[PDB]
RNA sequence: ACGACCAGGGCUACACACGUGCUACAAUGGCGCAUACAAAGAGAAGCGACCUCGCGAGAGCAAGCGGACCUCAUAAAGUGCGUCGUAGUCCGGAUUGGAGUCUGCAACUCGACUCCAUGAAGUCGGAAUCGCUAGUAAUCGUGGAUCAGAAUGCCACGGUG
RNA sequence: CUCCUAAAGAGUAACGGAGGAGCACGAAGGUUGGCUAAUCCUGGUCGGACAUCAGGAGGUUAGUGCAAUGGCAUAAGCCA
């Protein structure tokens, strides 16, 4: 529901990004950008996302692409 | 009579008899009597039977049948599968789109139960 | 007996090399053609099976036959004898101006379509389907309908195999999903 | 450190109970077209016309206005004609899917709004209980504060009555 | 009344071991014609462990107005 003049990521994440994939397969992502946009090029990665206390750790797929990583991480407990 | 979607519509005005395919309402049942040429208020009846053709040839153009149906529950399915918030949302029954759960889910929740 | 002169002439030479027979007596043939209705709630009422039987009587044009119950269950509260459902078998040319008349009229009708199954043969090369509605036949009118009550079809043809009897429908252009 | 800084989360949870409201269950009504009559307010990191593009939310360009001057800003019930004809309906809008707009570093938890689609309960509400004596109750719109954005609340204004 | 005790003809006792009867039916009788189960598997609208349909397996494990025993396919079973 952000504007169409592009998706939003944390610049930070981005370089990580780029730095693990292109230093090949490396350690899960520690992270607290719950509101980037997860991108094409993070497929295969396992970020570990921020959920209040923990980093839940987040394998990307294909059909992940385009949701926020905090929606893979839930805040609440509630049993 | 029958259209191509399958559904019987009533014999009453077009433009609300054309509503009761799953997947068209007011304002695709007034685009496709005006893309094909009946007027709004005309009776379901006194249509000729080269006017319900047409209109099942408009109406092939979107996807409104038990194919919405099912491009629904894939992607209610893909949510689930994917274990998103949404998703989460979707397997308890619970309210999707931020609706408080304290008081007023009864909707997604159904009758109350002590 | 559309179907039935199609089947003579084209599809038993087009089967006879298929599966490389001998004698044109091992092709597969189509026997009777089996109507099932099991009401099962016409023990409340039974003025609602006459008529569903009525429905039955238009779609082949015989007189139904009502089946009993064989043995008392109480799973479903019935006693041995009771009238619980009708049934037709259709042989001959009847069997054949019906068989065309719902795989080409029975086919484009039935709603969402999707193509039967391949996989519901009993075993040993004989087909049953379910229809879920009864509106789908030109004969029974949508103005006089109590109920939306389906029915059974089964196939009994003379092949050995499923196989054998895939390739005769299929022969005969069946919807294969 | 019971002080201070930071990021993320929570205050938005959800078997359930209560208070206060909004919307309804329809024909004294819904929808479509045409048209009539207000008052009170706010505005400069603001109100933003006209024109163009968009189905729309809006966007681009760009006047005027520190304002009895310009803008917000089309009052709505009403009235005329047509339709619906008592049905869970052309009532009702919940919920959900898809596609978007804007603010904002950033709309996942957890924004508002638009479009398409879907169309829950609800057919007047047990015991009980509330407000109101006249421009009042009832009903119909309008504005402001807080505020980047976020009113069914609050505070005010007039119409019918 | 039926079985066992009862000792391969009959019969045979005990406060020995187990069960039933004090009816039913104008068809559930007569005859002629026809018919053949139980159970399970597979497939199939609602339909489910279990309804009706189709096929295969099976071969009387079923049935017989009612206890048990002996019978019963030429059916004594089922239908007209």
């Amino acid at each position: 529901r952000s504007l169409k003049k592009g998706p939003f990521i944390d610049l930070h994440l981005l370089k990580k990004v780029e730095k693990a994939v292109e230093s090949g397969d490396k350690k899960p992502l520690r992270t607290w950008s719950r509101r980037s946009t997860i991108f094409p090029n993070m497929i295969g990665l396992t970020i570990a996302v921020h959920n209040g206390r923990q980093h839940v750790p987040v394998f990307v797929t294909d059909e992940m692409v385009g949701h926020k990583l905090g929606e893979f991480a839930p805040t609440r407990t509630y049993r | 009579a029958r259209i191509a979607g399958i559904n019987i519509p009533d014999h009453k005005h077009a433009v609300i008899a054309l509503t009761s395919i799953y997947g068209v309402g007011k304002t695709r049942s007034k685009a496709i009597l005006a893309a094909a040429g009946i007027a709004e208020d005309v009776k379901i009846s006194e249509l000729s039977e080269g006017q319900i053709d047409t209109l099942r040839d408009e109406v092939a153009k979107f996807v409104v049948e038990g194919d919405l149906r099912r491009e629904i529950s894939m992607s209610i399915k893909r949510l689930m599968d994917l274990g998103c918030y949404r998703g989460l949302r979707h397997r308890r029954g619970l309210p999707v789109r931020g609706q408080r759960t304290k008081t007023n889910a009864r909707t997604r929740k159904g009758p109350r139960k002590p | 007996a559309k179907l039935h002169d199609y089947y003579k002439d084209e599809v038993v030479k087009k089967l006879m090399t298929e599966f490389n027979y001998n004698s044109v007596m091992q092709v597969p043939r189509v026997e009777k053609i089996t109507l099932n209705m099991g009401v099962g709630e016409a023990i409340a009422d039974k003025k609602l099976l006459d008529n569903a039987a009525a429905d039955l009587a238009a779609i082949s044009g015989q007189k139904p036959l009502i089946t009993k119950a064989r043995k008392s269950v109480a799973g479903f509260k019935i006693r041995q004898g009771y009238p619980i459902g009708c049934k037709v078998t259709l042989r001959g040319e009847r069997m054949w101006e019906f068989f065309e008349r719902l795989i080409t009229i029975a086919v484009p009708r039935i709603r969402d379509f999707r193509g039967l199954s391949a996989k519901s043969f009993d075993g040993r090369g004989n087909y049953s389907m379910g229809v879920r509605e009864q509106i789908i036949f030109p004969e029974i009118d949508y103005d006089k309908v109590d109920r939306v009550r389906g029915l059974d079809i089964t196939i009994t043809t003379t092949a050995k195999s499923d196989e054998e009897g895939r390739a005769l429908l299929a022969a005969f252009d069946f919807p294969f999903r």
